[PDB]
């Protein structure tokens, strides 16, 4: 939970009923019917997890709700559901080639959900004892743990012995061994010792004594996708390249040995496969070679469902000399299905800005928002957006709680959109560098 | 041996960058760095030992607070084949198992002799007789630095380069 | 329970001594590319020949990858069968060379058969016995090793070498636990405590395996299936040793390398005494490059001086180019972006457009594999928009109508259906369309 | 004594309480308008609440868009995290230029920790293990000018004494919290146990052996993800050489990142840390590849992302790494829609003079008031810059003819001696072999 | 292995006084390029000279590669070839001049003669002494003949290898010294007492008679690269194998060339040239062509055989077009064979040869039909129908591939020019090189 306000915060799920009918406004999303009417499909599809490796397109003018609405399906989707949101331009790395990077992509966004039973006794030890034998083939102890409520002794196997000699205990620090699967964990010393030794150390940490049954019994799900699993087994000790991304072109031999063993897990009962979405925001950022891959990674049975949002028209796909629809190649959008976004008009400015206003906690007046729509209505809603924000700090710089229609001029006036932007740059074309380099930095001859 | 080339270098920043002292905040923040905001400690991230630990059936969660905090090389010592539990999604491929079979097979196998490539080709060629005909031109052990006046680098540079272990 | 844009397709559908008929194995149409994928089939049955390509080319939503996995399908899966797409060459830690030269080696398979004389069980007792006559200067000198090892419906004991005494106390093998024992290597290894030794400790770390089943000393016939590129991986690195760049490679990324051509002749040739002594034997398989266009000139340039090789699998490619460009070069225009000098080495399947009544038995067929129904009306409704817009359209928009009808609560897709899809999910011609008329980018 | 380099003049923006630019305040002379935006800006800073709020402010080369960006830090304090950067430096051949964005990204995001530091330092007296072969506890008397204290330890840091060979009479260092164990060297009370020894002798240090301490670390999410993403492993706090594999930068996934928010979000609900966003300013951005460009996109769209601030002087320029998208200041229309753009004007002859007496001032120099004009003139004439950095080499010819004083001939010699882009562009023209 | 595009080649076809006979040894025809041929092949088992250039140069599906690939079958064992292709140069881990000495040295041998002991007897006693935790070992073996008995001293491989193929003191081993190398030929004593672990089904030998210890010479080639990797680093054996080779320093190259001059002169190792092949040679840049015009000048060069298709085509890494797509740098140190199309008698006899290599039975007029339709097409259109005829023909369970199974097999599998006319017949079908295509087909 460390979020601030973001673009897009205020989207909590798109807004649908039980027939799959988009409310006006609801849960943060305003208009655009037909395109969150077929999100909620795109959704559904997900939901069902029967459907496997279908491409949805969502294509638009810019600043319409493509990404708008892929948030709200990844907000609608819930936890538990492998979502992996990704740039265009995130694949082209230097220790992994495109084909590489796209497959991570894709093994990313559908796992496998694994429930287990832990049987967790969690306490801090009072004593525990080395009975060094004279043959020393096999040790026994007996394990002293206590809460803060009841206290129970425990025999103690050889296996205990050396796992419990390894990440050494003593005599006070709160542990937790599971029974069944016969786990150990050094929690750290307790706050009852923490006057005892008058310097702590490196390798410590202090815990509170836990509370209420020392044995206690929880169900925890575990989802894995099929990428953690690939760069698990993929080396001996593979968490690190899970962390620090250092997987480096994992072979196919072992995709394909995961592959079998996902489902034979699936078909003995040990996991259940959990699809998601594989949302590729800006995919006219891509080359023609991973778009082929695109085409035919699609087929696969362990596929995601993945969302493409591009906002290009009649543009140059990347690595060839011509120019395609979307930045997509004919053979890409046949395999695809496009959601069309539809620009705004007054009314649903007016009820975007008037959202993004009370998720930002600022208050404006009504001929205020009147002014902030015919700016978003005249130039684009993001300008808006950001006027709105910048028009509350002015206000409170001037001891207002409230933001009138002189907070919004003064920020017009302060803080220029595209056009005036690019007026002001044509007027005075010799004061810039322009293509060839050339400037004019004195102001007089 | 010691290298001719010598890096003097003062006592003022060995003493106020690399020693910890009262005036400077080096062990306060590799304490805060390592172990404060480590992701592997069990102390404020159970969760995600428990997550690794069902992924790659450690009978320890804090091995990965333990990997995460040793030098690489020390690490490749120290290591000891530890036995894993059968509940996790660490399974065996399948030329692993084959190369963990081939290990004291005996000759006239065919699983040992398919594995045997090298070995066929060091004895084949008559390797282990042949005469070294590439020495290096120099030989040099590595540069000494050099701090006059302090005698906790002396210590230091003896532990780095006659390391015990 | 999941379908993805294919497992329809089961197969070719050619029956034996004769051609393939109209609608088997999920195939509808397409009878003389089925035909000539049967030919090719058998000719990797045949196990004779080495680097033969094959080429098809046509459309797109045609099918040349629904006949390469009807031939991989066919083949069936201890067929060595490697898919793969002209991009997946492009690597950026080895060269592309060596890229396709391992995807040449992982389509050549191994049958190794093996037989292993096996002792196992739990251990009932361990007695390193002395000598009549021990040396001084030592502690126990063991005469002989003896071991009792039960298992299911009967037991045995053992005696055994006494230098393995020093593996049992290194693999710390104690009364009560299940071991493996093989024959001519000792080589001690124990699995676990047995099952009735579960309940004398609270807490302990080992996982109980069962008592093992059949009697103590078997003799077991395994068959090991194992591709040529698993082979030159495990002579590449070497095997587990104990010094320490073994085991820092070991710990770091495994970065690809390129195999030389001695380690590839080596195994070739140990390979070659080991199906001559009788007891390997190979299976060639498919090499199926998809997207064959996306190759360039130097991979081209390398596929005609690997398609001469000795042990070279079959080569499948597809394409659905024209007179186009190959990649690498300004000014060479050639079929299917293959050039001349490897389209001369192979043999070009050609494949055909659909008219409308196959579109409708295929959209058909995909409604039957997605557990779908829908009626005959909004069937020619979808096979009108098929046979207007595209096969792939028609055959994506099954699951958004067939939501739709769930969402109204009905099994059965309707043209109400169809036409709320329709406007729903556009297609690429009329996004095109829209494209054009509006000019706000 | 002090050393000015182009800047330090900038003192902050200069505004009251009203947020209204004053014409000469903080070392700032014109540029009204710019200044409010930018004060209006360091508002929403402050605020700290807004996340991915990204400003670009344009104009004309030398007119104070790099002059505004650093008031903008000045303004903020040391405290706000700041980051400095030019659009060359994503380009990195390590990794790729959508990581580094990401890491400048949370280089700006910065957290406020207090911590207490406890220093335990002292000559040996009594240094008596106890065991029970494994050491229970370490009974360790320290002893200074001021008294002694007897501490007990556990076996950990006699493994790091051990480490240190600490013996009786050794002045030793010792960290309460962090275990961290330092020897100085032996006191001089056993420097004359022999003639010659290779121990080094310390003084007892007059201090008390107990120190206490608070003290503020500030650290960077970009910190805290390097430090739990080390690819080879961790190193100990005195390591003079480094490890034997070199240690290059990785493309850190977003499960770091996430663990790392969720560690840093459960120590701020705590109470422990204070998350104090920054500003990530990305200098010359029209050299931004349209990839870098396009992932600027995705990333100003995060919960955490900083507030960027951009700075172009480009018109109607080609974006890099295309061909015919024609866009104003270098900088694709996608992403100036995301953005507010400040207009930075130039300036006139009076707010030239009063740039270059400012200057002069700063660098401690006395200029003539009718030289002063000539320069004013000759930066109307030329350039700002290069009446700015001619007052060096005035001043130095002015001192080298013993004077504290700029005449008009030691500006005219500095103009003859130098020449500015101008005058060398027409000696350029009019010359036959290479100039 | 198995049956290639050039498995029916084994020479070249030659006799006495290198004249080629019309069909010999697989080859047909070509007698210009295979006297030629024949002439490269003598003046590299002559040699005396090094470093020369030769262009196999001709239109495609004509025996370039045929022509070599009898070259090599001709040079026999002992000599290296080396056939590389022109994309193989191009590494990420290596440079184009290093890849390029790489497959220079390659294809130079040195061929060491080595002074050996064998030894072959029963084993008597074995006492094996070792560390507690196994590091050190030393030890005693006592092995005997019906003669003889010895008692020698192990080491640490000595008693690796013996520990692996375990020997059980009454096995008859042999031991080559200089290789290290243990075959154990047998059990002879056939102890009654045997453990009840290993599979013990030895075979049974005699104990060998006469001298326990005979010396012997043998002779093994090791080409330049491989010494050059093996003194490189301390693990270059594996690096042999992984070729993670690195761009090898010059000092180890001339060190190693006075080395091996010096064993020359010593008479321990005699170089052995041979031949490197280059496949596809226009695929190179002009660095690499560079880099050969001076590395044909060493003394430790083998004869260059390259081979191109190229008309007047571009030079790669250069904006103008050349002969061959070679610079006149590198055509002038070159030595120009040039290969002829072919007619229809010599097409209709390779044709025969490749059917009974691949042991098809044509009948005559199939035998006509594809000849027909290789001169119509090109060659190997129809030496592939060749194989899919006889699966066509297997399928109708005749072992005879008819005239209508050659008819059905031109059906099915297209040529180069039908799949261009039926491309050219519906380019809206297809992409082309503007991304247009027509998917509806209404
Ligand atoms: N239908 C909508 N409901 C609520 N907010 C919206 C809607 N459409 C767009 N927005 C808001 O407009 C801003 C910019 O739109 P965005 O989704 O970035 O456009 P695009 O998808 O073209 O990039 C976002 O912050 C988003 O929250
Ligand atoms: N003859 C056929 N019978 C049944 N289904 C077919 C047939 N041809 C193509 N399909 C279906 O059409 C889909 C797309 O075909 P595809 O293999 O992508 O053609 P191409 O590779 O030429 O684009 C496949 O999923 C396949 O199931
Ligand atoms: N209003 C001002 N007051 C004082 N000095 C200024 C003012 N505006 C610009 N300068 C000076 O002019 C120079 C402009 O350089 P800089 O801001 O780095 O480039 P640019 O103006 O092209 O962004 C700076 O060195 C700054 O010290
Ligand atoms: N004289 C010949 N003898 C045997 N086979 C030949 C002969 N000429 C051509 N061939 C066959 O034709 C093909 C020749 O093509 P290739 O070997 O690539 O050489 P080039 O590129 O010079 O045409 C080979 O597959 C070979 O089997």
């Amino acid at each position: 939970s460390l979020s601030l306000i973001a673009a897009h915060s205020h989207i909590t799920g798109l807004g649908l009923d039980e027939n799959l009918q988009p409310r006006p406004t609801s849960e943060g999303m305003v208009g655009q019917l037909q395109a969150r009417r077929a999100a909620g499909v795109i959704l559904k599809m997900v939901q069902n997890g029967t459907i496997a490796g279908r491409a949805v397109l969502v294509a638009g003018p810019p600043s319409t709700g493509k990404t708008a609405l892929a948030m709200g399906v990844s907000q609608s989707l819930g936890k538990d559901v492998p979502f992996t949101a990704i740039a265009g331009s995130e694949i082209f790395s230097l220790e992994l080639s495109k084909t590489e990077a796209l497959t991570q992509a894709f093994r990313k966004s559908i796992g496998i959900k694994i429930k287990e039973e832990t049987e967790l006794i969690e306490g801090e030890v009072v004593e525990i004892q080395i009975d060094r034998s004279i043959t020393g083939g096999h040790k026994q102890g007996k394990l002293t743990i206590k809460t803060t409520d009841m206290e129970t002794i425990y025999e103690l196997g050889n296996k205990m012995i050396d796992g419990l000699t390894k990440e050494k205990v003593l005599a006070g620090d709160v542990i937790s061994i599971d029974k069944a699967s016969g786990k150990i964990t050094k929690l750290g010393r307790s706050f009852a010792r923490s006057r005892d030794y008058d310097a702590m150390g490196a390798d410590t940490r202090f815990v509170q004594c836990p509370e209420g049954e020392l044995q206690k019994r929880k169900t925890v799900v575990h989802t894995v996708s099929l990428h953690e699993i690939d760069v698990i087994n993929s080396r001996t000790q593979g968490f690190l390249a899970l962390f620090t991304g250092d997987t480096g072109e994992i072979r196919s031999e072992v995709r394909d040995q995961i592959n079998t063993k996902v489902a034979e897990w699936k078909e003995e009962g040990k996991a259940e496969i959990v699809p998601g979405v594989l949302f590729i925001d800006e995919v006219h950022m891509l080359d023609i070679e991973c778009f082929s891959f695109i085409n035919r990674a699609l087929e696969d049975e362990f596929a995601p469902i993945v969302m493409m949002a591009t906002n290009r028209g009649v543009s140059k796909t990347r690595g060839t000399n011509y120019k395609s629809p979307h930045g997509l190649p004919l053979d890409l959008l046949d395999r695809s299905i496009i959601i069309t976004t539809k620009s705004y008009n007054e009314q649903e400015i007016k009820t975007i800005l008037s959202i993004r206003a009370q998720e930002e906690e600022v208050e404006l007046s009504s001929d205020a928002l009147d002014l902030l729509t015919k700016t978003g209505v005249e130039t684009s809603l993001r300008y808006s957006s950001n006027l709105i924000s910048v028009a509350q700090q002015i206000a409170m710089k001037r001891k207002n709680n409230t933001v009138e229609v002189e907070d919004v001029k003064r920020a017009y006036l302060l803080f220029l959109d595209s056009a005036r932007s690019v007026k002001y740059v044509q007027e005075n074309e010799s004061q810039y560098i322009d293509d060839q380099g050339n400037v004019q930095i004195s102001i007089a001859k | 041996s010691r290298n001719p080339i010598k890096y003097s270098l003062p006592r003022l920043i060995y003493e106020d960058l690399i020693l910890p002292n009262y005036n400077n905040d080096v062990d306060i923040a590799n304490k805060l760095k390592n172990v404060k905001f480590n992701i592997f400690n069990p102390s404020t991230n159970y969760e995600l030992c428990l997550f690794l630990s069902k992924l790659t059936g450690e009978p320890s969660l804090n091995e990965f607070f333990r990997v995460s905090t040793t030098p690489l090389l020390k690490r490749v010592i120290e290591r000891t084949n530890g036995p894993k539990n059968t509940d996790s999604l660490s399974f065996k491929t399948i030329t692993q198992e084959l190369l963990e079979v081939t290990r004291n097979a005996p000759s006239e196998g065919v699983m040992a002799s398919l594995l045997n490539v090298e070995k066929h080709a060091y004895e084949r060629e008559y390797l282990n007789c042949i005469q070294r005909g590439y020495h290096p031109n120099v030989s040099a052990p590595p540069v000494t630095i050099e701090v006059l006046g302090s005698s906790h680098v002396t210590n230091s540079i003896n532990n780095e380069l006659f390391d015990p272990l | 329970t999941r379908t993805a844009a294919h497992t329809h397709i089961k197969g070719l559908g050619l029956d034996e001594s004769g051609v393939a008929k109209r609608v088997e194995g999920g195939f509808v149409g397409q009878i003389e590319a089925r035909e000539a994928c049967g030919v090719i089939v058998d000719l990797i049955k045949a196990k004779k020949m080495s680097g033969r390509a094959i080429l098809l080319a046509g459309g797109p939503s045609t099918g040349k990858t629904a006949l390469a996995l009807a031939i991989s399908q066919e083949l069936g899966p201890k067929v060595p069968f490697c898919p793969l797409v002209g991009s997946e060459l492009y690597s950026v830690e080895v060269k592309k060379t060596e890229t396709l030269m391992e995807n040449f080696r992982r389509a050549i398979g191994l049958r190794i058969k093996e037989t292993k004389e096996v002792y196992e069980g739990e251990v009932t007792e361990l007695t390193p016995e002395d000598a009549e006559n021990p040396l001084g200067g030592y502690g126990k000198t063991i005469s002989h090793v003896i071991v009792g090892l039960k298992s299911a419906k009967g037991t045995k004991t053992l005696r055994l070498d006494p230098t393995i005494y020093e593996s049992i106390q290194r693999e710390k093998v104690s009364i009560g636990d299940v071991i493996y024992i093989e024959a001519n290597t000792g080589a001690v290894k124990r699995v676990g405590r047995s099952d009735a030794y579960a309940t004398e400790f609270d807490l302990e770390t080992e996982e109980y395996v069962p008592l093992p089943k059949g009697e103590v000393h078997k003799k077991k016939e395994i068959v090991q299936d194992v591709t040529l590129h698993d082979l030159d991986v495990a002579n590449a690195r070497p095997q587990g040793g104990q010094d320490v760049i073994s085991m820092m490679g070991q710990l770091l990324k495994p970065k690809k390398t390129e195999i030389t051509e001695k380690l590839r002749q080596e195994v070739n040739k140990v390979v070659a005494k080991y199906i001559d002594q009788g007891v390997a034997e190979l299976i060639p398989g498919v090499l199926f490059i998809d997207e064959v266009n996306m190759l360039d000139i130097e991979i081209f340039t390398y596929l005609n001086k690997a398609l001469e090789s000795n042990i070279a699998p079959v080569v499948v490619l597809a394409s659905n180019r024209g007179m186009t460009t190959v990649r690498g070069t300004e000014d060479v225009i050639s079929p299917h972006g293959v050039p001349p000098d490897l389209i001369d080495r192979l043999l070009i399947v050609r494949t055909l457009p659909y008219d409308k009544d196959e579109i409708r038995t295929i959209i058909e067929r995909r409604a039957t594999v997605e557990r779908l129904q829908v009626e005959s009306s909004a069937l020619d409704l979808l096979a009108t928009m098929g046979t207007e817009t595209s096969l792939r359209y028609a055959l994506q928009l099954l699951a958004p109508c067939g939501i739709l009808a769930q969402t109204s609560n009905r099994k059965e897709i309707v043209v109400n259906d169809v036409n709320e899809a329709k406007l729903l999910f556009l297609d690429a011609k009329r996004s095109t369309k829209i494209l054009e008329t509006s000019a706000n980018y």
